RNA sequence: CCGAGGGUAGGGCCCGUGACUGGGGCGAAGUCGUAACAAGGUAGCUGUACCGGAAGGUGCGGCUGGAU
RNA sequence: UGGGAGAGGGUGGUGGAAUUCCCGGAGUAGCGGUGAAAUGCGCAGAUACCGGGAGGAACGCCGAUGGCGAAGGCAGCCACCUGGUCCACCCGUGACGCUGAGGCGCGAAAGCGUGGGGAGCAAACCGGAUUAGAUACCCGGGUAGUCCACGCCCUAAACG
RNA sequence: CGAUGUCGGCUCGUCGCAUCCUGGGGCUGAAGAAGGUCCCAAGGGUUGGGCUGUUCGCCCAUUAAAGCGGCACGCGAGCUG
RNA sequence: GAAUGCCGGCAUGAGUAACGAUAAAGAGGGUGAGAAUCCCUCUCGCCGUAAGCCCAAGGGUUCCUACGCAAUGGUCGUCAGCGUAGGGUUAGGCGGGACCUAAGGUGAAGCCGAAAGGCGUAGCCGAAGGGCAGCCGGUUAAUAUUCCGGCCCUUCCCGCAGGUGCGAUGGGGGGACGCUCUAGGCUAGGGGGACCGGAGCCAUGGACGAGCCCGGCCAGAAGCGCAGGGUGGGAGGUAGGCAAAUCCGCCUCCCAACAAGCUCUGCGUGGUGGGGAAGCCCGGGUGACAACCCCCCGAAGCCAGGGAGCCAAGAAAAGCCUCUAAGCACAACCUGCGGGAACCCGUACCGCAAACCGACACAGGUGGGCGGGUGCAAGAGCACUCAGGCGCGCGGGAGAACCCUCGCCAAGGAACUCUGCAAGUUGGCCCCGUAACUUCGGGAGAAGGGGUGCUCCCUGGGGUGAUGAGCCCCGGGGAGCCGCAGUGAACAGGCUCUGGCGACUGUUUACCAAAAACACAGCUCUCUGCGAACUCGUAAGAGGAGGUAUAGGGAGCGACGCUUGCCCGGUGCCGGAAGGUCAAGGGGAGGGGUGCAAGCCCCGAACCGAAGCCCCGGUGAACGGCGGCCGUAACUAUAACGGUCCUAAGGUAGCGAAAUUCCUUGUCGGGUAAGUUCCGACCUGCACGAAAAGCGUAACGACCGGAGCGCUGUCUCGGCGAGGGACCCGGUGAAAUUGAACUGGCCGUGAAGAUGCGGCCUACCCGUGGCAGGACGAAAAGACCCCGUGGAGCUUUACUGCAGCC
RNA sequence: GAGCUAGCCCUGGCCAGGGUGAAGCUGGGGUGAGACCCAGUGGAGGCCCGAACCGGUGGGGGAUGCAAACCCCUCGGAUGA
């Protein structure tokens, strides 16, 4: 049957996106939490 | 007259349809037309604000013109009579001997071929626009402002009319399509006869299709939801409302009066609605 | 080949009969009231409509085959 | 061919009286209703009076034992459209006539459908009386309906 | 109660006997035939169907008879539901 | 030493289940240490509206080649989507960007919000929509509309020549649109040819043939032809298209007009460039100087912005054309021609799947296009088959029980069972024929029956041609032939009578309920006069609606027919300028503290003072409600009638043992041999009843009852057969569970159901296939039930707040 | 977090074949004119049968599955909400 990941890079990239977490203020504490653990990904790897 | 079919499905036994006779042009005016932003009754929050709102045909919005005084002197010829899906009233080409073009709702008895023409000094006759003040009094009459130059807002719908029945100082007394009696500005502007295609009313949708077609989506009784969704929800089997009708948000349904109490047009409202 | 008729299937008409039910006739020694015949105690009759335990009443229109 | 009388019919208009309701004034202790009463309305200002407005229905006098129509039936006034009918002339046609099973059309009121309208009136209904009782007659209320358009219904003491 | 799955049916039996039938008896208001009642007896047997989820029960047609109970109201790591 | 403890390691179950579609394999040759599993050949099978091909997502080197086999691969492995390495993706024309706008997003101006932020006309962004210039063939191990070859084409820049009032982000036209049906003419694709080309074949009884087999095309500028699309021309006037206008709009006049003309597209032809089969020779060579023609069928595709009809009335913007304004008119633009210039990103490979989403090489999910042939009435259905692709990554045997899927069955034919559950039956087309009832449509495929193959003969109309032959389509009549059987295989309704509920088609509990539930057209109440009511939001702003009472919100009811009674005392709602109560505030009689004082400070009565509540009315398709007792009629029984208590008023019509009836399987009738169900009645309705509508209703239903006919392995009652498992051998090898065990029966006992205690009986040691009575067998710290001053959802005239409103 | 699911918005796409045969139109009949009747033409419909496609009715299988919803047979819709 039909599952819940269907893959698609414009969605992912405008929905977890670089430029998606900076505009809200959300988004930005996202970033600068990931940042402070240290991720080697900040934002989804979407090969675009 | 309406159309009727005969039953040769569940649903044509009762579906009736316009039968479209006055109308003349079944195009509209490429410059007189702009796209009808379909919003399925959510706002700019995207919230759903008016329920069951939805899926129907496209269309295009006809521009109206809904003030006349704008060009007072300048007759025009009556150049069709159109369908409009944006409303109930037919909508009549005039040809303005300017060379302009506009719309506006095609009164009841109005020919195509015939001029009209708005001022002071028009004759009373069907689709001249005046102000109140020179329409003698008894005359019946649609599309009539309510405050000066803000635009018709008064019996627009299919076979509506407002009457004159009096003056008093700067204002006319109308009585507006609902029965209600109400002093309307001497300088509004109102045209001369009722709106057309009077047999709207007499319409049978007949079958629940139809009212997809004009974005109506199914509506839910109250009763049959459950408590989280609405005052009439819940109960073991069937039940009655077991408290006053009432709407999904509590407030009663069944004659509580919502106008607002101060409000500043009381003064000019003599006789609240009949019926 | 046709063919008495037999068989299968589906219709039509008529008759008898049926739990129960509708009124009708008659009987007469009962209960309720008194609708009509006198101006019959609300003149009557009437088509129709709505209503009432019952005769009946009322409405709308009609007739005189209505007393004074 | 020339004339007449008529609520004959259809359509659109349009007048005044009255009832009701609403607004303004003025005014107060009742009004209304009956055989007599009561329900009802009325000091939250009714009735009675003046002015203003709205709306529906019916048209006083003329009016008659009258007129018209085939019958049902038709009554303020104006206009248009339209039927029947009488008379005088004795001009035209030349029996072209009478009736009429079926057919078709028309057909009071009540009733029905769709929509409108709703003042008065009023089945149902509610109340007051009357009465032995009173699902009536009388009284106070009151919804269909009564009015208009369209479509049905097709009945009558549709009677002379 | 850190779970002992439930009515009825189907399947599969096995047991008790306070015995429905068949075998053996005494008493009889046992002439015979047929019954009644008690005693001994559990070896075997104890039908098909309509109604109802039904157990039961009623009914139809039979029968030598159409027994009553126990087995976690036997039997859902056997089925049905 | 225990926490169903935590982490790790290792056991048991066990050489057990299983090894992932029952489309299927066999042999020979080769390779190699090793081969059922890799390569090759022949044979066999499966897909073929796909299990073949192309494209888009997504994936990201998985592509190609060499060398490998530890691990991955459900076995094996020499193989591989695996390991190592090397190579591979080539564009002005394909797709996206240097173009346009859609929803939406963002957002100068502006607005709003404690902050963060929310909005917002323009503008900008945003595509699978609009716009825009490349076709065929060849080449690589691997890319190709990209490289090459041939024939075309686009834009920008510059120049030349000719032409013109040139010039825009501004005006205008255009772009520009639905659904259904559809004409003419083509093309794609297909069928046939006694014609053209071709290597060959003659078998096994016959055939040297109008024999068999194979192929018989593709692209192509200008021109030309055929078919279509689009489009009137001139003048005069002009006040509108937010400046200007010669444009567009409007008015009038003139010729034209279903024409032509002009223009644009499709198709055909077209210089030119290509391709080119079987067969047999080692992907290539040959066939071959390949031939490349005629006829038929024919699109849903093309001409296209075609046509008609209909109502639900069917994007925008840019490119483009035209108009003019500043300007500028040695410029500029337009047309022709020539030269130059022409960027960035993608391109491999998988792509209905072993490379994407599902933890797996997972019987599941995944949008667009092509999808051949024959026959079956048609078709994308079905059977077989082309091209192409596969035999599903464990095998070999065996021939038990049992299981699955399948086939048949004597006699009976629902006797099965909750139920004909399941499975039979029926089955396509043509013809005949078809009932109650009905809203006149239907019910209807009612029901029921007849026909159906092949051969010969005669003949009717159509299409294409030419009007004829040929091809192709639709028929009709006669006579025959064969079988058990002619829709001979595959695909393809069993039917009828009668109730309940819901009018109907629809919707729903993704993953236990598809229904009688929801919706639904339709009916009624009610709110709302527009800056509407109402809804979301603190607001601004939005929806409502660019709508305006024939409209919009809320509620109930639920097509349609006939209807919808009585009660307004209570609650709701509506109306009521009186009265009563009523908060802040006003008022300030009177009184108090303090000061030597002027004074400062405090308390405070009358009176005035809103909504609300009280009070007076109205209101039921508003919340709701709609009785009891005694008596009475020529026999009994009953009670039309009377009396009486109570109530706000005492259930009307209609219906009734009902989706409601406890007693109940009520009683009676019907059907049955027999009927707790069913149907028809009756009415003492425990406990129907009129928009939580009442009573009916044709048609409809994978709804739920009852009956019958047909037919059956459902059953009496079972039997045989098939394949896939189970079993045996080789390969790989789990699981929950598990205190440890050397783990029997009875009768007892025991915390009351003992392998484990007592007594007795029975019993050599260990497995294998089977069955499920026990191990109070496993699983899940019982959902029931109670308990906890545990939680949560929901309600209200519980309490107390709050939003909102007054 | 709406790459699942629910609703709406914008823009595209898809629905083999066959059947029934509404309105209208034309002709005829009818009539004072009409209504209307008949034939042809026509091609409507939350019309019918049935693939794709969308579903998920009954049964069987599966139940440490091929699968944390699948498989077979059967079944509903298939121009429309
Ligand atoms: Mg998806
Ligand atoms: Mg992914
Ligand atoms: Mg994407
Ligand atoms: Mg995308
Ligand atoms: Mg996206
Ligand atoms: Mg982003
Ligand atoms: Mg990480
Ligand atoms: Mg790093
Ligand atoms: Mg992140
Ligand atoms: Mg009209
Ligand atoms: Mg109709
Ligand atoms: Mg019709
Ligand atoms: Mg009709
Ligand atoms: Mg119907
Ligand atoms: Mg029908
Ligand atoms: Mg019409
Ligand atoms: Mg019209
Ligand atoms: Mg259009
Ligand atoms: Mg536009
Ligand atoms: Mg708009
Ligand atoms: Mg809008
Ligand atoms: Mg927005
Ligand atoms: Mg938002
Ligand atoms: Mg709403
Ligand atoms: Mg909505
Ligand atoms: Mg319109
Ligand atoms: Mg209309
Ligand atoms: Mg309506
Ligand atoms: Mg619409
Ligand atoms: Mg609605
Ligand atoms: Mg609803
Ligand atoms: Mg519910
Ligand atoms: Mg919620
Ligand atoms: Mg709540
Ligand atoms: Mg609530
Ligand atoms: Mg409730
Ligand atoms: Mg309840
Ligand atoms: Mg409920
Ligand atoms: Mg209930
Ligand atoms: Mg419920
Ligand atoms: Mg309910
Ligand atoms: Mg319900
Ligand atoms: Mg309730
Ligand atoms: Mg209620
Ligand atoms: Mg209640
Ligand atoms: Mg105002
Ligand atoms: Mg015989
Ligand atoms: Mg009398
Ligand atoms: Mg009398
Ligand atoms: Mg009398
Ligand atoms: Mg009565
Ligand atoms: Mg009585
Ligand atoms: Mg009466
Ligand atoms: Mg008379
Ligand atoms: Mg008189
Ligand atoms: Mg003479
Ligand atoms: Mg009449
Ligand atoms: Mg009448
Ligand atoms: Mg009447
Ligand atoms: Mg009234
Ligand atoms: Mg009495
Ligand atoms: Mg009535
Ligand atoms: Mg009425
Ligand atoms: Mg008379
Ligand atoms: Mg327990
Ligand atoms: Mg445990
Ligand atoms: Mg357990
Ligand atoms: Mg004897
Ligand atoms: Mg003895
Ligand atoms: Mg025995
Ligand atoms: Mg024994
Ligand atoms: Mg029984
Ligand atoms: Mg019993
Ligand atoms: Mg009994
Ligand atoms: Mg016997
Ligand atoms: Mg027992
Ligand atoms: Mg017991
Ligand atoms: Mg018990
Ligand atoms: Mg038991
Ligand atoms: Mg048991
Ligand atoms: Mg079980
Ligand atoms: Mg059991
Ligand atoms: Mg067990
Ligand atoms: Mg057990
Ligand atoms: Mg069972
Ligand atoms: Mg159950
Ligand atoms: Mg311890
Ligand atoms: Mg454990
Ligand atoms: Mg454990
Ligand atoms: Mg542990
Ligand atoms: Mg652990
Ligand atoms: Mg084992
Ligand atoms: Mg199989
Ligand atoms: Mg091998
Ligand atoms: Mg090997
Ligand atoms: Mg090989
Ligand atoms: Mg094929
Ligand atoms: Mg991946
Ligand atoms: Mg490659
Ligand atoms: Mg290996
Ligand atoms: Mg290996
Ligand atoms: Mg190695
Ligand atoms: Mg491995
Ligand atoms: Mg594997
Ligand atoms: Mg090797
Ligand atoms: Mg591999
Ligand atoms: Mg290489
Ligand atoms: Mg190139
Ligand atoms: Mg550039
Ligand atoms: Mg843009
Ligand atoms: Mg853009
Ligand atoms: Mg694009
Ligand atoms: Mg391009
Ligand atoms: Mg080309
Ligand atoms: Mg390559
Ligand atoms: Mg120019
Ligand atoms: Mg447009
Ligand atoms: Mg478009
Ligand atoms: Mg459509
Ligand atoms: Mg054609
Ligand atoms: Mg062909
Ligand atoms: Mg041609
Ligand atoms: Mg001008
Ligand atoms: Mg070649
Ligand atoms: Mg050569
Ligand atoms: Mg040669
Ligand atoms: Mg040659
Ligand atoms: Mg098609
Ligand atoms: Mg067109
Ligand atoms: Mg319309
Ligand atoms: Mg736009
Ligand atoms: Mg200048
Ligand atoms: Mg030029
Ligand atoms: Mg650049
Ligand atoms: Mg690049
Ligand atoms: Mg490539
Ligand atoms: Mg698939
Ligand atoms: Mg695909
Ligand atoms: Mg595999
Ligand atoms: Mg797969
Ligand atoms: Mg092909
Ligand atoms: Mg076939
Ligand atoms: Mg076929
Ligand atoms: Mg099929
Ligand atoms: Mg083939
Ligand atoms: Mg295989
Ligand atoms: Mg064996
Ligand atoms: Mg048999
Ligand atoms: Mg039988
Ligand atoms: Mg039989
Ligand atoms: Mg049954
Ligand atoms: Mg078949
Ligand atoms: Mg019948
Ligand atoms: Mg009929
Ligand atoms: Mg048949
Ligand atoms: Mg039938
Ligand atoms: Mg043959
Ligand atoms: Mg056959
Ligand atoms: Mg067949
Ligand atoms: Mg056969
Ligand atoms: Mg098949
Ligand atoms: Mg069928
Ligand atoms: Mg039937
Ligand atoms: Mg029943
Ligand atoms: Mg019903
Ligand atoms: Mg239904
Ligand atoms: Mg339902
Ligand atoms: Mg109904
Ligand atoms: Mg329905
Ligand atoms: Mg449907
Ligand atoms: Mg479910
Ligand atoms: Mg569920
Ligand atoms: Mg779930
Ligand atoms: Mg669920
Ligand atoms: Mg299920
Ligand atoms: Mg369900
Ligand atoms: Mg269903
Ligand atoms: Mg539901
Ligand atoms: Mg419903
Ligand atoms: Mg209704
Ligand atoms: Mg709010
Ligand atoms: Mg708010
Ligand atoms: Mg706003
Ligand atoms: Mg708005
Ligand atoms: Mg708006
Ligand atoms: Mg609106
Ligand atoms: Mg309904
Ligand atoms: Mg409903
Ligand atoms: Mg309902
Ligand atoms: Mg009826
Ligand atoms: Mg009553
Ligand atoms: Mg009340
Ligand atoms: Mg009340
Ligand atoms: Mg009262
Ligand atoms: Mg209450
Ligand atoms: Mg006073
Ligand atoms: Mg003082
Ligand atoms: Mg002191
Ligand atoms: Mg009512
Ligand atoms: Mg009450
Ligand atoms: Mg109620
Ligand atoms: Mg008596
Ligand atoms: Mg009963
Ligand atoms: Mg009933
Ligand atoms: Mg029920
Ligand atoms: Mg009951
Ligand atoms: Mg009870
Ligand atoms: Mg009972
Ligand atoms: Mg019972
Ligand atoms: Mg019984
Ligand atoms: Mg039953
Ligand atoms: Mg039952
Ligand atoms: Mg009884
Ligand atoms: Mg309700
Ligand atoms: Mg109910
Ligand atoms: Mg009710
Ligand atoms: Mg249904
Ligand atoms: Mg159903
Ligand atoms: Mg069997
Ligand atoms: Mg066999
Ligand atoms: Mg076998
Ligand atoms: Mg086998
Ligand atoms: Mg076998
Ligand atoms: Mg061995
Ligand atoms: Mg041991
Ligand atoms: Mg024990
Ligand atoms: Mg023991
Ligand atoms: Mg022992
Ligand atoms: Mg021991
Ligand atoms: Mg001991
Ligand atoms: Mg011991
Ligand atoms: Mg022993
Ligand atoms: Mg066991
Ligand atoms: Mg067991
Ligand atoms: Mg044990
Ligand atoms: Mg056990
Ligand atoms: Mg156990
Ligand atoms: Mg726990
Ligand atoms: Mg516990
Ligand atoms: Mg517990
Ligand atoms: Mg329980
Ligand atoms: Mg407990
Ligand atoms: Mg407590
Ligand atoms: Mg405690
Ligand atoms: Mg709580
Ligand atoms: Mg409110
Ligand atoms: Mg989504
Ligand atoms: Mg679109
Ligand atoms: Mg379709
Ligand atoms: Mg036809
Ligand atoms: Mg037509
Ligand atoms: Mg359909
Ligand atoms: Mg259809
Ligand atoms: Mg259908
Ligand atoms: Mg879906
Ligand atoms: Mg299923
Ligand atoms: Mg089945
Ligand atoms: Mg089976
Ligand atoms: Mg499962
Ligand atoms: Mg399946
Ligand atoms: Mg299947
Ligand atoms: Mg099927
Ligand atoms: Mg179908
Ligand atoms: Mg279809
Ligand atoms: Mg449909």
């Amino acid at each position: 049957m039909k599952r819940t990941w269907q893959p698609n890079r414009r969605k992912r990239a405008k929905t977890h996106g670089f430029r998606a977490r900076m505009r809200t203020p959300g988004g930005r504490k996202v970033l600068k939490r990931r940042r402070q653990k240290g991720r080697w990904r900040l934002t989804p790897a979407v090969r675009k | 007259a309406v159309k009727k079919f005969k039953p040769y499905t569940p649903s044509r036994r009762f579906m009736t349809v316009a039968d479209f006779s006055e109308i003349t042009k079944t195009e509209p005016e490429k410059s007189l037309v702009k796209p009808l932003k379909k919003t399925g009754g959510r706002n700019n929050q995207g919230r759903i604000t008016v329920r069951f709102r939805g899926g129907g045909h496209k269309r295009l919005y006809r521009i109206i013109d809904f003030k006349r005084w704008d060009k007072v002197g300048i007759p025009a010829k009556v150049a069709a009579i159109e369908y409009d899906p944006n409303r109930s009233a037919r909508i009549a080409l005039l040809h303005y001997v300017d060379g302009e073009k506009r719309y506006i709702i095609a009164p009841d008895g109005l020919q195509v071929g015939q001029q009209v023409v708005a001022g002071p000094d028009a004759p009373i006759q069907v689709g001249n626009a005046l102000p109140l003040r020179f329409i003698p009094v008894g005359t019946v009459v649609h599309a009539v402002e309510l405050e000066p130059k803000k635009g018709a807002k008064l019996a627009r719908a299919a076979g509506t009319s407002a009457q004159i029945q009096g003056r008093e100082g700067d204002y006319v007394i109308l009585r507006l399509p609902s029965g209600e009696l109400r002093k309307v500005h001497g300088e509004c502007y109102a045209t001369v006869g009722a709106v057309g295609n009077a047999d709207h009313k007499n319409i049978v949708l007949g079958k629940a299709g139809r009212s997809r077609w004009l974005g109506r989506r199914p509506h839910v009784r109250g009763a049959a939801m459950n408590p989280v969704d609405h005052p009439h929800g819940g109960g073991e089997g069937r039940a009655p409302r077991g408290r006053p009708p009432a709407s999904p948000w509590g407030w009663q349904t069944k004659g509580l009066k919502t106008r607002k109490r101060r409000k500043p047009s009381s003064r000019f409202i003599i006789a609240r609605r009949k019926k």
